[PDB]
RNA sequence: UGGCACCUCGAUGUCGGCUCGUCGCAUCCUGGGGCUGAAGAAGGUCCCAAGGGUUGGGCUGUUCGCCCAUUAAAGCGGCA
RNA sequence: CAAGUCUGGGCUAAGUGGUAAAGGAUGUGGCGCGGCGAAGACAGCCAGGAGGUUGGCUUAGAAGCAGCCAUCCUUUAAAGAGUGCGUAAUAGCUCACUGGUCGAGUGGCGCCGCGCCGAAAAUGAUCGGGGCUUAAGCCCAGCGCCGAAGCUGCGGGUCUG
RNA sequence: CUGACUGGGGCCUGUAGAGCACUGAUAGGGCUAGGGGGCCCACCAGCCUACCAAACCCUGUCAAACUCCGAAGGGUCCCA
């Protein structure tokens, strides 16, 4: 949210991405337009503002645009964006992936399993003012053997559900005995 | 954060320090004493007081900054005998006599210790139980003491050392 | 201990010491002094 | 050990270990992720030493995830033996690994537990292997 | 200022006339019982002026800024920090000097307290009736 | 012990022993010191230190190795 | 040994330069984040450093301290079913938490450049040597110069067209 | 004037890279042909499996003898 934009009209950037200004672009249907962002304002911000949120952009234009991101390329084996895609949102239903978590005690605290897959919570389609920042799953009781979630109570409140598949949500694992 | 000589001298019984133009002499009551002093940093002799003063921030002018101030804060009580420094023996029968200022005394061995005192060390000996070295400077009475160290080394399960206090933290017995 | 090529803190209350070079590091029960070499 | 049950054929060569990557940055599995940051071979008994050096340190909770399969065999000629004459035995499979590929994500383990833990499996490899946390980093859109 | 701002609202709230604004520990006579002597006037006026207190020119600045200063005291040498609030405040008094001065070393009673919308003095604190 | 085959096939004599030494320390002792599950002696380990010593024999061609009597010790290696 | 003890900005105190790794360390110099702070901050020196509570057969013994439950509350101007010892367990010493007379800065980090240890072999040692510390090393620059049998200045011969 | 090489046009490949749709191995999760079996019941009239496990679907991988993909280049032919 309120973070700096600027223009790219076919330049270096690998020599301009040295002092934390890594490139990027945005559209919403048209419009590919080539920026560069700052790497501590997009980073800081890039701590907790996650997918779910609407990372707004100010461009020198004097528009806000209401982008996301698409995809964070890794530097792999320096860990580091290169190069970020943005999306613009427009009057659509854009898909979203949001981040949900678990709340409640796993499986009895003391007889405990992990619930290590969130996987990004797989898909959900929204209108831009239905959409949400924050939607919780509890886990009130769900035991080691039976009690899984197998995403037949996915039903979030409003718009929308998951597409097409209801196969992946966290389960419960065994713990590592000695 | 407080650097050492940012709080003054002030001294009563003020003694005369000089400026030598590398060093510093202070003459006292008592005795007179040496500073050495890093020529590029400059300590003044105002009235009262003496001033420190550095000229940047490296690792020299920040340390030095507290070297040559706190050895003249030694040097301002040190002329008016301000060192008891007491060092009391242990011991099932050992003591410390007294003949003129070479001190001897027994600590176990097969002869008593006659330990050779340099220019300017008092062995006052009030008890056999207990000495006290005094002298000017706090580095000639220090250094005297780590040569009594020297003779015995306490703690070795059991008593028959010198502490400079009295600190008994030696270790577990053997049986 | 005694002379080790790596140094680390057993028992917090060390106190590391670079002195003539080499680290030393040293505490009240001088069973865990170490120096690095 | 670990072993794969079943080859296409049984020796094979060794290549280059160039290039990044090739997939395994993001961790997508645990809370926390053991990197690499140099090329080198992972063989069996360093997956063993590592994966012990967990469950015998942390204790009743908190899955391993290992990400790591050893499908190269390690050819070794056998000792005191003249150049030629075909190929040597097979010892023991080893894995290759790029350079920030993660290997070890812990599951379930805090944060003064985890960093301790992967510090000890840290040392059992012969990688500079660096330490990171879940982060945004994510191939989410 | 930053952190402490509803820690000195319970204690510059209620504070429009103090009372018991002497000394706190200050070594020699300090509790030494944890019942009757420590809470002094908790065996006969309750809990109602037992202090609650982090500040002796600290939110005491801020005391002296709300309405007027209370009293004067410790402020240049060593007195630790009292504060109170009213409960008996007029009436025993020589009972709270009595169980937190009533033993000690002699009697470390309070130095300069305060006593219904003015101010207190050592004589009449220590050795008096009010 | 190996791998390689780079000078040596108009050849650079191969094991071991006797005499004669020299050098390194990653020290067997003697000289200092820290720790110890170091009460003292005798110990264990580690740091510095190569200045000097490192026996007389039986066995087998033996280097090595196994035993007798001692010493504080009967060190490991290089120098074709 | 022919040519700058050249002009600038930093860096290194190890002879690194001028011998190599895993690992380690208030070694320095630079960048960014967070808390605290002159409604007085860190290390300091003094403080009643606590009541249910030795919570419960815990196998002798479980008083915070071998290891278990489901993890408290309330008295307070600050305090747990306790930070390390020390006890068979006790007791006790220090406390995490905090009150001041002081004093204007104070800790955890994530990168980054040069460093230290790791680094012990056999005739006499050394980076070529002597020597070298705002350099006679290392990083970014700039203007010159030295520097071949290379190219041009000139002369002479040969071969091909 | 065709040559080495270069410029403008085509054609070809299955290497680097990348990928699992094909050939195999695979860290987990869900579903469970069935099997030591069944809590044990007039055997099918079940129940959870903290017992094993076929096949399928996802989150994740690896490959000289795997390619749904696929360059940089090289070769060849026409003109300069
Ligand atoms: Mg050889
Ligand atoms: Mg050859
Ligand atoms: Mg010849
Ligand atoms: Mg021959
Ligand atoms: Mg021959
Ligand atoms: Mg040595
Ligand atoms: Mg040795
Ligand atoms: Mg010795
Ligand atoms: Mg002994
Ligand atoms: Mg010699
Ligand atoms: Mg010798
Ligand atoms: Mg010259
Ligand atoms: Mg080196
Ligand atoms: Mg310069
Ligand atoms: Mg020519
Ligand atoms: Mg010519
Ligand atoms: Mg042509
Ligand atoms: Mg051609
Ligand atoms: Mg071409
Ligand atoms: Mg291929
Ligand atoms: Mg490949
Ligand atoms: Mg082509
Ligand atoms: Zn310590």
């Amino acid at each position: 949210y309120r973070l700096k934009a600027y223009y790219r009209e076919g330049e270096k950037p690998s020599a301009l991405r040295r002092a934390g200004k890594l490139p990027g672009v945005m559209y919403n249907r048209h419009l590919n337009r080539k920026v560069y962002v700052d790497l501590v304002e997009f980073d800081k911000v890039f701590r907790q503002a996650s997918i779910h949120h609407v990372i707004v952009l100010e461009l020198p234009d004097g528009q806000s645009l209401p982008t996301l991101v698409r995809q964070v390329n890794l530097d792999k084996r320096r860990r580091r964006p290169e190069h970020v895609d943005f999306f613009v949102l427009s009057d659509e239903p854009v898909e979203m992936y949001v981040p949900l978590r678990f709340v409640g005690t796993p499986a009895g605290v003391r007889a405990g399993g992990v619930l290590q897959e969130i996987h990004r919570d797989i898909l959900v389609k929204v209108s831009p003012r239905n959409i949400p920042e924050f939607i919780e799953v509890d886990v009130s009781g769900l035991e080691i053997g039976d009690s899984l979630h197998a995403s037949d109570l996915k039903l979030p409140p409003g718009v929308e559900l998951a597409v097409s598949p209801e196969e992946t949500i966290a389960a419960v694992v065994p713990p590592e005995d000695v | 954060m407080s650097r050492i000589g940012r709080l003054p001298i002030p001294v009563p019984k003020g003694v005369s320090v000089e400026v030598a133009p590398g060093r510093v002499k202070v003459k006292g009551p008592k005795g007179e004493l040496e500073v050495p002093v890093s020529p590029e940093m400059r300590v003044v002799v105002e009235e009262g007081v003496v001033r420190v003063e550095r000229p940047s921030d490296e690792r020299r002018h920040k340390s030095l900054h507290g070297l040559t101030r706190t050895l003249i804060a030694n040097a301002v009580k040190g002329v008016s005998e301000g060192y008891s420094k007491e060092l009391l023996i242990k011991g099932i029968g050992y003591r410390a006599r007294l003949v003129g200022r070479a001190l001897e005394l027994t600590v176990g061995f097969s002869h008593p210790v006659v330990v050779e005192p340099p220019e300017g060390i008092t062995f006052e000996v009030p008890e056999p139980t207990r000495v006290r070295v005094s002298g000017i400077d706090k580095q000639k009475v220090g250094q005297v003491a780590a040569n009594i160290r020297a003779i015995r080394k306490p703690s070795a399960y059991h008593e028959k050392g010198i502490y400079y206090a009295g600190e008994p933290v030696r270790l577990k017995p053997g049986k | 201990m005694k002379v080790r090529a790596s140094v680390k803190r057993i028992c917090d209350k060390c106190k590391v010491i670079r002195r003539h070079g080499r680290v030393y590091v040293i505490c009240e029960n001088p069973k865990h002094k170490q120096r690095q070499g | 050990m670990l072993m794969p049950r079943r080859m296409k054929y049984r020796k094979q060569q060794r290549g280059r270990l160039k290039g990044a990557t090739k997939g395994g940055d993001y961790v997508a599995f645990g809370d926390y992720g053991l990197v690499a940051l140099e090329p080198a071979w992972i063989t069996a008994q360093q997956i063993e030493a590592a994966r012990v050096a967990m469950v015998r340190h942390f204790r009743r909770g908190g899955k391993i995830f290992i990400r790591i399969f050893p499908d190269k065999p390690y050819t070794k000629k056998p000792l005191e033996v003249r150049m030629g004459k075909g190929k040597g035995n097979v010892e023991g499979y080893v894995a290759v690994v790029k350079p920030g590929r993660v290997m070890f994500e812990v599951a379930g383990v805090t944060e003064e537990q985890a960093m301790e833990a992967l510090r000890i499996a840290g040392h059992k490899l012969p990688i500079k292997t660096k330490i990171v946390r879940r982060d945004a980093y994510d191939e989410a859109q | 200022x930053x952190x402490x701002x509803x820690x000195x609202x319970x204690x510059x709230x209620x504070x429009x006339x103090x009372x018991x604004x002497x000394x706190x520990x200050x070594x020699x006579x300090x509790x030494x019982x944890x019942x009757x002597x420590x809470x002094x006037x908790x065996x006969x006026x309750x809990x109602x002026x037992x202090x609650x207190x982090x500040x002796x020119x600290x939110x005491x600045x801020x005391x002296x800024x709300x309405x007027x200063x209370x009293x004067x005291x410790x402020x240049x040498x060593x007195x630790x920090x009292l504060x109170x609030x009213x409960x008996x405040x007029x009436x025993x008094x020589x009972x709270x000097x009595x169980x937190x001065x009533x033993x000690x070393x002699x009697x470390x009673x309070x130095x300069x307290x305060x006593x219904x919308x003015x101010x207190x003095x050592x004589x009449x604190x220590x050795x008096x009736x009010x």
